[PDB]
RNA sequence: GACCGAUAGUGAACCAGUACCGUGAGGGAAAGGUGAAAAGCACCCCGGAAGGGGAGUGAAAGAGAUCCUGAAACCGUGUGCCUACAAGUAGUCAGAGCCCGUUAACGGGUGAUGGCGUGCCUUUUGUAGAAUGAACCGGCGAGUUACGAUCUCGUGCAAGGUU
RNA sequence: UAUCCUUGGGAGUCAGACUGCGAGUGAUAAGAUCCGUAGUCGAAAGGGAAACAGCCCAGACCGCCAGCUAAGGUCCCAAAGU
RNA sequence: AACAGUGGUAGGAGAGCGUUCUAAGGGCUGUGAAGCCAGACCGGAAGGACUGGUGGAGCGCUUAGAAGUGAGAAUGCCGGUA
């Protein structure tokens, strides 16, 4: 099996968790499709690294491209950044910019 | 404690009890900043023993090592060259294979000078003699002439 | 140890007349026979129990003056109301009905005390449909 | 099998069986025999008022032992009252053999 | 509408069975053969019904 | 010299937690709710180490009662003629193995009946 | 040094009376650790890059730059048992069925169903209370010390005992 | 039957509540108020009175799948007499 | 060995478990120390071992002595996270 790891994207992972739902347990041919014509801002960052799990896999452990499929697919988060937006007479909200940490493991079918 | 630490000498944050506890300074001792409650301070730890309890101390130790027959009485104890290397001859010559102690009348300086680097032995003085020396030390060494200096204090 | 019994047990169905009987005094007999106590096999969460049918359900009686002032309700949950039916106008119209309710407050409430009134069939009439079972005649006080 | 009144309590056994009972005053490979054996049964049906008349049973030692741990807590709201304690309980382990009515 | 008490774990993952997104409505591209969703064009070859619209 | 205060925190929580393993939600894993079900479960091991005694005597009596009633006599006439009068000492835990056992039980039902006459 | 060891010891182990706050007098923080040595990842592959997968260095790369160890709250992904007719301070005692094999023990995990059961602390004559406290987890946080008085116990000597 | 008194060290307590029996106070009215006398709570769990500080029975060292009883009960819920 | 006893708040008396440091002798570790994570073991309680995984350099036992010696609550302080 081959698997590749995104660490510290720029996204929340409530949200990027809805988009991992649709593809996990399905073959890596119409899983690239499913994320092509999907309208959320999740899917071109899980393309990327659906995509790089199949280069390596073809590459270093010298499988085929045509009998893959997705064994894991999970969304950690990671660390968060604190701002401070301001509110009506001095209260000084707090807004966190969450990220994510998104694997994704390919193994033969 | 706790005028001592540095700063905190108004109501921390306006002295609102709004929502939050009433506090009084941010050197309380319950906050981070400092303030220890008791603690430890700088004193002294020596007391006094009554005389005649400090004469019998000593000379139960002495008497306690007459039975188990760790006393060796040497007749002088001169050297003349001051080393190290026939010091440690002397004791493997009286089979002293631990922890020793050497009582010489009066500060005897060839003796001293050497069996200062060898780690179990102490050389001492007759008039310098102790409990929590001769007790730690497993086996005495005293000479002719230092019998008669105890002898006639105690 | 006792010897508790769980799919073990072995059901059988009787009949009961109700034809010149108490509502009361025939409703405690049924009640105690659907629960299992008339078994040395009885356990007190399996349901132990035996299926009772009771034929001519509209000849029962009630001694006394019950047969006007014993009165029905009936409540909804909050409409401003409620409904009332009295003892003689439920033996001829609702017979079956009659001789469920009084059964069904002598009965354990929970799970258990829901699912062993399942085994009680009360008719009007002298005829069940149930032959393919092979009911017994069971008589009453013992 | 018989009915035998040892520990206070009474056991119904029968032959070849292993059981655990009460703390006897026995060691291991010892051989116990018990004198109450009020109700014989069987096919030799002997109904006795208290003990069967001559009858015994025989047993030996297995195993002298103590059982798994309870702990007792208990403690009462309101009045800072609380009371651990802990407890195993000795037992002694039997084999039966030779029901001599 | 000030909450009572904070809500219970499995009782905020009961809430969100009915949140999932699902599947798109899509086909095979009779030209060029990638997928495509229905009644639009293709995104890959620019075709739409036989012809093409580039 | 400070004594700071390490490890010795830590053990003993996490045998009150170790303790508390199957409960639900957050009382298998904050320490001060699983302390408190922890108390109430001792208190309520002891009560409920009393009520098995006597919950077990009356599931006897009523095996008891329904072996005896298919002979001719109750509970209460069978005891007064078996403890009693014919003066056989089995006692409610064996005296049920009418279950089992239901010829041997008639014996000892057809030994109280004569004392009743 | 029977002193502290990074919430401790100075307010400050680190470009600290600094950053911030105030017109001003003035108040005043947070922030230690790659490796024995940079030998701190040549080259190849996916990507605009960030970030990965190999190959190398090394005793260790799950030591790769807030880089010794890395707990709990909190967030997830797989799976063994139960769950869509049920009224529950959520446990405890009784108990089938199914799934496993231990510091081998009258073993471990889930539990359909039955009985019993009005949180913890405080304060009150008295609480389940529309009496008070706590969102949860971690750390810190409260009868000491000096000098007098008095009583008991221990040791030494005793009509003398101690400097 | 096994308490009692003296001397010395250490304390806590000082708005008590209700029930039964004797009196004022009020309207011989409140779960009101204040005295004498006994009990129980306070500081006491367990069984009964449907639920129940103070009423009736009785005082928990722990374990048992043993037996006899108290107050109260024996048609079914619910152990024991249709 | 017989007997007798063992509910308890304020409170009095007794016996103990753990934590850090110091002194004596005695001794464990690179063939893997402290710490951390599991487990179905042992003791009347506080508590203590033994196997396995991580970790990569220090630690414990016996007898005495000193104390910044034990945390669930203060609309407690600081950090992290719902």
């Amino acid at each position: 099996q081959a698997k590749a790891v995104a660490r510290t994207v720029r996204i929340a992972p409530r949200k990027a968790r809805l988009v991992m739902d649709l593809i996990r347990g399905k073959q890596v041919g119409e899983a690239v499709s499913i994320l092509n014509l999907t309208p959320r801002a999740a899917s071109p960052i899980i393309e990327k690294v659906l995509k790089s799990a199949i280069a390596n896999a073809e590459h270093n452990y010298e499988m085929d491209a045509n009998n893959l499929v997705i064994s894991q697919a999970f969304v950690d988060e990671g660390p968060t950044l604190k701002r401070f937006r301001p509110r009506a007479m001095g209260r000084a909200s707090q807004i966190n910019k969450r990220t994510s940490h998104i694997t994704i493991v390919v193994s033969e079918k | 404690n706790r005028s001592e630490v540095r700063g905190g000498g108004r109501k921390p944050w306006r002295q609102k009890g709004t929502g939050r506890a009433r506090q009084g300074s941010i050197r309380s001792p319950q906050w981070r900043g400092g303030g220890v409650v008791f603690g430890p301070t700088p004193r002294s730890y020596s007391y006094k023993l009554p005389k005649k309890v400090r004469r019998l101390a000593i000379k139960s130790v002495l008497s306690s090592k007459v039975i188990d027959n760790n006393i060796i009485v040497l007749e002088d104890l001169t050297l003349d060259t001051a080393k190290t290397k026939e010091m440690a001859a002397i004791l493997k010559g009286l089979s002293v294979e631990k922890k020793a102690l050497i009582v010489t009348a009066d500060a005897n300086e060839a003796v001293a000078l050497s069996a200062r680097n060898i780690p179990g032995v102490t050389v001492v003085e007759a008039n310098g003699i102790n409990v929590l020396d001769v007790v730690n030390h497993e086996k005495l060494l005293i000479t002719k002439a230092a019998v008669e200096k105890v002898e006639e204090v105690l | 140890t006792p010897m508790a019994n769980a799919s073990t047990i072995e059901r059988k169905w009787l009949v009961v007349d109700a034809a010149g009987k108490t509502l009361g005094r025939l409703s405690s007999e049924v009640a105690a026979i659907l629960r299992g106590k008339h078994k040395p096999t009885y356990t007190p969460h399996v349901d132990t129990g035996d299926h009772v049918i009771i034929i001519n359900a509209e000849k029962i009686e009630l001694t006394g003056k019950k047969l006007t002032d014993k009165i029905y309700y009936r409540h909804t949950q909050h409409p401003g109301g409620l409904k009332s039916r009295t003892a003689l106008e439920m033996r001829t119209n609702y017979p079956e009905k009659m001789l469920e309710l009084a059964i069904k407050g002598m009965l354990p409430k929970g799970s258990l005390g829901r699912q062993m009134f399942k085994k009680l069939n009360v008719y009007r009439g002298s005829e069940h449909p149930h032959e393919a079972q092979k009911p017994e005649v069971y008589e009453l006080r013992g | 099998y018989a009915i035998i009144k040892t520990g206070g309590k009474q056991i119904k056994v029968e032959e070849g069986q292993t059981v655990y009972i009460e703390k006897l005053a026995a060691e291991a490979g010892e051989t116990v025999t018990f004198e109450d054996v009020l109700f014989v049964g069987g096919d030799n049906v002997k109904v006795g008022n208290p003990t069967v008349e001559g009858a015994t049973v025989t047993a030996k030692v297995e195993k002298q032992g103590r059982a798994k741990k309870i702990t007792v807590h208990r403690y009462k709201p309101k009045k800072n009252v609380a009371k651990k304690q802990g407890h195993r309980q000795p037992y002694t382990k039997v084999t039966i053999e030779k029901i001599n009515a | 509408a000030v909450p009572f008490r904070r809500t219970s774990k499995m009782k905020k993952r009961l809430r969100r069975t009915h949140f999932k997104l699902n599947v798109p409505g899509m086909t095979e591209c009779p030209s060029c053969g990638e997928m495509k969703l229905s009644h639009r064009v293709c995104k890959a070859c620019g075709s739409y019904n036989g012809k093409d619209i580039n | 010299p400070r004594v700071k205060g390490g490890t010795v925190t830590r053990k003993r929580r996490k045998k009150v937690l170790k303790l508390a393993k199957g409960y639900f939600g957050s009382k298998h894993t904050l320490y001060k709710v699983a302390n408190q079900q922890v108390m109430k479960s001792g208190n309520y091991a002891f009560r409920d180490r009393r009520q098995k005694k006597r919950d077990f005597r009356k599931l006897w009596i009523t095996r008891i009662n329904a072996a005896a009633r298919m002979n001719g006599l109750s509970y209460s006439r069978l005891m007064h003629g078996l403890k009693l009068s014919g003066i056989e000492v089995n006692r409610k835990m064996l005296a049920d193995l009418a279950v089992n056992d239901l010829t041997a039980f008639n014996q000892l039902a057809d030994a109280a009946k004569a004392q009743l006459n």
